[PDB]
């Protein structure tokens, strides 16, 4: 059988590919090993099944689930629309917004593995331990995931 | 309670 | 508690989804499994929130197609397709939502409700009675006389 990591980086890339050429922005967060439950607690409680089709749904513009962080932890989108820390580094530059930033925070207080679909560009981003590697294509962030939840 | 966001 | 959550989940996203006429269709499953309609949609097994509900719902989005089914308190499945009445005859107001929710309440005791895509009426399935084209009063209340228990 599929594992439960396997099937949610599918997840992951079947939505970005739907997100990315539509400039529809994404904000989606992975628990690791450092708990996230402080920013799970300022989102929308879902406690669903990871799908392609449920992501695609939480971040379409204008509804009451696509702003703000979507929070997996134990192969479950525990939340949407979190809010996590902006980063204050101002090294930040333009181009990247909130959901970078808010990315960007969180990788410099947790382990956590989060990824960004800009709403402007579509750009796919992904931060991890400080490191930040943005506008990667389908193939790039798909490999990048993996190699995370080996 | 009510809805809140602008989604409104 | 449960069942007065799950209400007050429904009405307020019908009370978003009624004016701006997008169509709805949810069924509750209550005495008798609904499992074989269950399995053809995209398991979800979520929280009932007014805004999972209402985001599910939205135009043109891979999940607003088909039945969302209530499972013991959770949104089990969504895009599940259910039995189509035997009747049709449904011009105008009345759609295909409407002919699978009655031809669901035809071989089980669920608790069916359509939003019309056409009109943003509210209808409700239950037992061998269509109420159709109701108030969000009236919907709430035939929601808490079926659902909760006397009181
Ligand atoms: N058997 C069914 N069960 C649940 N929903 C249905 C079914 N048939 C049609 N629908 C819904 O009704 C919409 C319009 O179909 P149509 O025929 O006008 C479809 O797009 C589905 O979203
Ligand atoms: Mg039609």
């Amino acid at each position: 059988p599929i594992s439960a990591e396997e099937q949610m980086i599918r997840a992951f890339v079947k939505s970005v590919e739907y997100m990315s050429p539509r400039k529809i922005g994404a904000l989606v967060a992975i628990q690791r090993v450092r708990t996230l439950q402080e920013y799970i607690s300022t989102g929308i409680p879902l406690d669903a099944k990871i799908s392609a089709e449920l992501l695609i749904n939480i971040f379409i513009p204008n509804t009451p689930l696509h702003d703000g962080a979507v929070i997996i932890k134990e192969e479950r989108i525990a939340v949407t629309s979190a809010y996590l820390p902006l980063t204050k580094n101002t090294g930040i530059s333009k181009e990247f917004g909130t959901r970078h930033r808010a990315a960007i925070g969180l990788s410099e207080v947790s382990d956590a593995l989060t990824f960004v679909v800009s709403e402007e560009t579509g750009g796919i981003s992904i931060t991890y331990n400080g490191r930040f590697k943005h506008n990667l294509t389908l193939d790039e962030f798909e490999t990048e995931l993996r190699e995370i939840l080996l | 309670e009510r809805l809140l966001g602008g989604w409104k």
